């Protein structure tokens, strides 16, 4: 190594706050695209409901049924 | 515009458009008949063809014309004053 | 022909003499000096 | 004591008499004070608690503090007594004129101006709005977002980039 | 020159062990001369002192331009006997003060450009010594030290450093007889009253340029003349708190861009003021100009000639 | 009430004074430049201020892209200032 | 100065864009106020007792310029309540939108500021900054050319050209006389914008090219007058010839491409049976030309300048668009009179 | 049409506060800061009446840019005291 | 006049590409002889010997104005036929604005001298 190696451990040696200015910012730009996580907190934020919910007339429709517990419409139950 | 932005989207500028979230705009329904009467060129230059739609979308922000009505009621009830006055409540 | 005579006439000050206008001094060649003179210059403790 | 904005309102103007008047920097910068504190006020009665808090942590928590500094750096050590200055308690004097006999006009409501509105009650019209959301909600519940408007982000990030360098240039 | 972005920079691989070292004050002898040939071992690079026809060898070809045609009735001979009556007197000095702010110019732009020890024969700053001795007695006009004045407040505070070591000589009142001692026909015949008042102005100039914050020393007559005594105290002494010492992103830089070009240093030494001494006459410099262009020199461009070299037409 | 709140607060200090004064009887311009960073930071400060107000409803994708930048460039603005910044 | 000066340089550049390239109305406001925080560093540059006095002089205009320009903003959400640049909806409003973009160009009332912020700048390449910078107001005004009453732009552009006019003749300064020549080509551009919006960005065209050629021309430093009268003998021949097509250029003359405004200006006003107000125009513009009048006898004449001094090392200044921009100023007649339709 | 009969009055005062002159060229900036607060209550009032939601970010990036040129402006205020003893509008040198 | 039915970004609209483009016209050759013009006071400014026979960088010079004026005239012949398009098409929807006077020998008044 020419600088991998070299200028690294001077950078130890000689103020080692700036090697944390660097790597943890840098982790944190690297990191959220890298795992497979992020996905599941997309769902719920969207699955949260802020604003009442709005009925639609149906004449032939589908995934669609009333307001009681029955297999219809999206209702997000990622780990319970 | 004196340069047009084709291909791109940056507007989210006028009223009535893309809620936050859900959050409706306080003269969300006079401005769908605004925008629909003024959406073509005849009466952008002219300006005649939508001035009965523009009146009642101006009364929504200002409210002057319920000011001057709302004003005119509540002299008539300070002139009641030593008269034949009643208060329901 | 022109000479030194009509250069003085048209010189750099206000181009026409004006009543109003006589103590505004032309402008020196290139880039203007401050008055550098009388300023603060280290201040002094006791 | 019915009223709530319109007295506020009268007491920022006021704030205001201490600018058009040229009282000294340092008695015109206790109008920032006044006005600016109060002028919070006035945002936070139609709601918006953050929009109204803006003010206290930026113009009152920076603008007028960094103003603080440049008093000292030039026009410092003692302010001129405004009573003893000349125009500028005539300025003070036709400034509070122009507020306080107008005042006496929007009594009984309705008011004469230069421009075609009027004065009106100001008590019951005073919030303007009924009901309107639930939660959440009051316009300036979900205020600011870095969604929709991406662009504008962009732009002031750039104007921030400007200001350290070009000052670092300047002096 | 415009993009410095890259390898090339000020004070990179520069400004250390190399500074520009003014020999300067020698009354009215060349006694400067034998210094500067003598502080060749230190310095690199030593200019000879600026005259009448320095103009034309810098930036030209070689030879100099005759005297009709470089400098109008300009002539060092005329200055050695002064008289009354539409002489030279101050528009030679003129020409030697915009040859001398040439020749700093290019010493300048050759001392931050690849690092070495400039040696300069009497500078900008020993060039109002010369003028104001010749003033005390009646050769110039009251107006014409006003006009140099008005030249000289814009032209130096272009460059921000002044010098690194000042080297002053002192020499005996006996010094006229050095100069007779010397064989130059020209340069006898002196007056003596103009030398000394030079030394006497020279005194009183000296403790400014020493108070300016660089470094200074006196020479006598018996320390004159030495390799090894000039060369020791020039490695000794340190220049320490003084203006030579800058930023070398903006102030060094800038100072290198207004000497980089020779025509862009000397816009500001060009007065719009009118004086009759400084030439005003234009039907005359019509055919002076004209014969410039007639001469084989430069006259049709920068660099490239017809009859002096063109390889390739584009 | 609010006011009811701050008047007393204020009211009971201004009666403190009263009794500290009635009731006894017998240059730099370096210094500058920090109040400029702190204006021009408080501002981003201003700008960053909705992070945990306005990412609970608003895309996640969108935000983390500009969320990032603008810490970004307050600390490009700190790397042009290592660059000669100053003895204080 | 390094890329820093570049970087500043290409956020006007970038300021302008976002004046362009808009629908919104803080937008705008940004962009006139991203220009303010980048031409003050260029303003300054030499370290100059003139540059900080230009610079605070045309900050405390120009900042007033914008918070005026906010109250339309504003008053644009009292009445309508609509947030694009279009209309101003309000007879009120439309009076502080065209007095505050009157402030930041050099129409007739706010027009103090611009001989004093001319010459305080230190350099030609900070001098091009205030005629490029024109242009920012003027697209704005181009978007919002209907709604703006007649009373209040039209004399206020019919007194910058009589003001422009009687403004350069008591003035010997290069500078003031370009600063003046500045509110004097104002005057033209305003006066079509309610009798067709077209031909203004034409106009605009014709203006930063020809006033973009004097300061590349004025690369051999040159300040006064009697500064730019030795170049005649002292300095290069031909370079009196070039600057003699745009000095005449600048004035109405029709063999030269600076008549190609005055062509159109005219032409448009007489279509909407007005004639009392472009004979105004062309009178008053006659003093424009007499400021260049006295000025081409500094490049026409001997004028005894000599100067003991001849330089004879060749000048080397930047003369990025010295070239190629003069050829189609001297003439484009010509060459492009249906160019009209092109630009707009 | 109440509470806008005084905002806009405060800023018609410091329109003229900022154009009158007592030879402080301090008050003039301290006026500018006054002539965005005055905008920037104008601005609130307009956009928490008529719930927009979008606009409410319009004022906070308004008052971004109220101290932009209110700190700029005031870097060369120094400057002038700088070059000359005291801030004053009649010390001047410009033609 | 005004722009209607056009939009920004790449000048030509390109869905109006019907009228053919300048091929060798005369107009062409004035803006080339102006780009032969910008290659002779080139060498005139920047001191260079012979304006007529010096350094060819003239043909960029040439080339540049021939190829902007190209393009300047494609927008010349498309913005002048969309006009005249646009004010035909007004006369054949509405009629009745524009109206039609044939055959006259009305009597007129003759001055003497």
């Amino acid at each position: 190594a020419e600088r991998v190696a070299a200028f690294l451990k001077n950078v130890w040696a000689k103020e080692p706050v700036l090697v944390a200015s660097f790597a943890i910012a840098g982790l944190a730009v690297i990191l959220p695209t890298l795992s497979p996580y992020t996905k599941y907190s997309l769902m719920i934020n969207x699955x949260x409901x802020x604003x009442x919910x709005x009925x639609x007339x149906x004449x032939x429709x589908x995934x669609x049924x009333x307001x009681x517990x029955x297999x219809x419409x999206x209702x997000x139950x990622x780990x319970x | 515009q004196k340069r047009l932005g084709v291909d791109l989207d940056r507007w989210m500028t006028i009223q009535s458009a893309e809620q936050p979230h859900g959050i409706p705009s306080r003269c969300h329904a006079f401005e769908k008949e605004w925008i629909e009467c003024a959406h073509g060129i005849g009466s952008i230059r002219a300006e005649k063809e939508c001035k009965i739609e523009f009146e009642d979308f101006r009364e929504c922000l200002l409210r002057q014309k319920t000011m001057k009505r709302l004003h005119a009621i509540r002299r008539q009830r300070e002139k009641l004053i030593k008269e034949g006055k009643y208060t329901p409540p | 022909q022109p000479d030194v005579e009509w250069a003085e006439q048209y010189g750099g000050a206000v181009m026409y003499p004006t009543k109003e206008t006589a103590h505004w001094k032309p402008p020196p060649w290139n880039d203007v000096d401050p008055p550098k003179d009388t300023l603060v210059s280290n201040l002094t403790l006791n | 004591m019915l009223y709530i904005v319109f007295i506020l309102s009268v007491i920022f103007v006021m704030g205001f008499v201490g600018f058009s008047s040229k009282p000294s920097p340092i008695y015109g910068g206790l109008g920032l004070i006044v006005s600016g504190g109060v002028g919070c006020g006035i945002v936070l009665n139609f709601g918006g608690s953050f929009l109204g808090l803006m003010v206290f942590l930026i113009y009152l928590g920076g603008m007028m503090v960094v103003f603080g500094y440049t008093t000292a750096m030039a026009t410092e050590q003692y302010p001129e007594i405004w009573l003893s200055n000349k125009a500028v308690l005539g300025a003070f004097v036709t400034g509070l004129l122009m507020e306080f006999f107008m005042v006496y006009y929007v009594l009984k409501d309705k008011e004469v101006e230069v421009v075609f509105e009027f004065n009106g009650l100001g008590d019951w019209v005073i919030y303007d709005t009924g009901d309107s959301g639930f939660f959440s909600e009051e316009a300036m519940g979900i205020a600011a977002l870095y969604s929709y408007g991406t662009w504008l982000v962009i732009v002031t990030g750039w104007s921030l980039l400007i200001g350290v360098v070009v000052i670092m240039e300047i002096t | 020159p415009l993009a410095y972005i890259l390898g090339e920079k000020a004070t990179k691989k520069m400004t250390e062990k190399s500074k520009l070292i003014t020999v300067d004050g020698n009354i009215c002898s060349g006694k400067s001369k034998l210094a500067k040939e003598i502080a060749e071992k230190l310095g690199l690079k030593h200019f000879p002192e600026a005259g009448i026809h320095y103009v034309d060898s810098t930036t030209g070809d070689g030879k100099p331009l005759p005297v009709q045609f470089s400098g109008n009735c300009s002539l060092e001979k005329f200055y050695d006997d002064p008289k009354s009556n539409d002489g030279n007197s101050y528009r030679l000095q003129a020409w030697l003060y915009a040859s001398r702010l040439l020749q700093y110019a290019d010493a300048l732009e050759h001392l931050l450009s690849t690092g070495q020890g400039v040696v300069l024969e009497r500078s900008i700053y020993s060039d109002f010594v010369f003028l104001e001795a010749m003033y005390r007695q009646g050769f110039i006009r009251k107006q014409c030290v006003d006009h140099y004045n008005q030249v000289k407040k814009v032209t130096i505070c272009e460059y921000l450093p002044p010098h690194v070591v000042v080297y002053v000589d002192v020499p005996v009142p006996e010094v006229q007889s050095r100069i007779q001692k010397k064989g130059n026909p020209h340069e006898m015949k002196i007056t003596s009253a103009y030398l000394q008042d030079i030394e006497n102005a020279y005194k009183g100039t000296f403790l400014p340029e020493m108070s300016e914050k660089c470094e200074v020393l006196q020479y006598s007559a018996w320390e004159a003349q030495d390799a090894e005594k000039v060369v020791e105290d020039i490695e000794y002494l340190k220049y320490d708190k003084g203006p030579w010492l800058d930023q070398n992103d903006r102030n060094l830089h800038k100072l290198r861009m207004l000497v980089q070009d020779k025509l862009e240093v000397l816009n500001y030494t060009s007065i719009p003021v009118f004086l009759p001494e400084v030439t005003v006459g234009a039907h005359q410099s019509d055919q002076v100009f004209q014969e410039f262009t007639e001469l084989p020199g430069r006259k049709y461009r920068a660099g490239y000639n017809e009859d002096v070299g063109d390889k390739w037409i584009w | 009430n609010l006011m009811l709140a701050l008047l007393t607060n204020f009211t009971l200090a201004t009666l403190l004074v009263i009794i500290a004064f009635w009731l006894p009887q017998l240059f730099s311009m370096k210094f500058f430049l920090v109040a400029i960073t702190f204006l021009l930071f408080d501002l981003e400060i201003a700008l960053l201020l909705p992070l945990p107000w306005a990412s609970q409803t608003a895309n996640l994708n969108t935000m983390l892209t500009m969320a990032l930048f603008l810490i970004i460039l307050l600390a490009v603005s700190l790397a042009y200032e290592w660059t000669q910044k100053g003895l204080e | 100065n390094p890329i820093i000066f570049i970087i500043i340089l290409l956020t006007i550049m970038l300021g302008t864009i976002i004046v362009m390239i808009s629908s919104h109305w803080l937008l705008v406001w940004i962009g006139f106020e991203m220009n303010m925080l980048a031409i003050i560093p260029i303003m300054m540059k030499n370290h100059n007792p003139r540059a900080t006095e230009a610079s605070t002089k045309y900050f405390l205009t120009q900042s007033t310029a914008s918070m005026l320009l906010m109250m339309a903003v504003i008053i644009n959400l009292m009445f309508s309540g609509q947030w694009t640049v279009m209309k101003l909806f309000n007879p009120m409003a439309s009076m502080l939108m065209t007095m505050a973009l009157a402030m930041k160009l050099g129409m007739a009332p706010f027009h103090f500021w611009v001989p004093e912020v001319t010459q305080g700048i230190p350099l030609s390449s900070g001098l091009i900054l205030l005629t490029w910078q024109k242009l920012a107001p003027m697209s704005v005004l181009y978007q919002i050319f209907p709604s703006i009453n007649l009373n209040l732009i039209l004399t206020l552009s019919v007194l910058s050209i009589l003001i422009g006019g009687w403004g350069g003749l008591n003035q010997t300064q290069l500078r003031k006389i370009m600063a003046y020549s500045s509110i004097a080509h104002m005057g033209w551009m305003t006066a079509v914008l309610p009798y067709n919006p077209t031909m203004t960005l034409l106009n605009l065209i014709i203006y930063i090219i020809m006033t973009s050629t004097m300061f590349t021309m004025f690369m051999a430093n040159s300040t006064t007058t009697t500064l730019s009268l030795s170049h005649t003998w002292n300095k290069t021949p031909i370079m009196t010839v070039l600057i003699l097509a745009t000095l005449l250029s600048m004035g109405g003359l029709p063999p030269l491409s600076g008549f190609m405004p005055k062509w159109m200006i005219i032409q448009e006003m007489t279509k909407n049976n007005s004639i009392i107000l472009p004979t105004f125009m062309a009178i008053t513009a006659l003093l424009n030309l007499y400021f260049y009048m006295r000025l081409t006898y500094s490049t026409t004449l001997t004028m005894f300048p000599s100067t003991n001094n001849m330089k004879m090392k060749w000048q080397f200044p930047l003369m990025k668009k010295m070239t190629f921009l003069p050829t189609m100023v001297v003439l484009s007649t010509m060459m492009l009179p249906l160019t009209p339709m092109l630009s707009v | 049409s109440m509470v806008y009969m005084n905002i806009m009055m405060a800023f018609t005062v410091s329109l003229v506060g900022l154009l009158m002159y007592r030879s402080h060229l301090m008050s003039s900036l301290l006026c500018l800061e006054g002539m965005m607060l005055s905008l920037f209550v104008m601005a609130a009032l307009t956009i928490l009446n008529s719930h927009f939601t979008l606009a409410s970010m319009m004022p906070i990036i308004l008052l971004v840019f109220a101290a932009c040129e209110a700190a700029l402006g005031l870097s060369l205020l120094v400057m002038v005291s700088n070059t000359y003893g005291t801030d004053y509008v009649q010390n001047l040198n410009l033609l | 006049g005004r722009q209607g039915r056009a939009t920004f970004q790449f000048l030509p609209d390109e869905a109006r590409s019907l009228p053919p483009p300048k091929l060798t016209d005369p107009r062409l050759a004035f803006v080339g002889f102006l780009g032969y013009c910008s290659g002779l006071i080139d060498n005139a400014i920047r001191r260079r010997p012979v304006l007529l026979a010096g350094l060819h960088r003239q043909l960029l010079y040439i080339t540049s104005f021939v190829f902007v004026g190209y393009y300047l005239l494609k927008r010349q012949d498309y913005m002048y036929a969309v006009r005249d398009h646009d004010m035909f098409s007004y006369i054949k929807s509405h009629x009745x604005x524009x109206x039609x006077x044939x055959x006259x020998x009305x009597x007129x008044x003759x001055x003497x001298x």
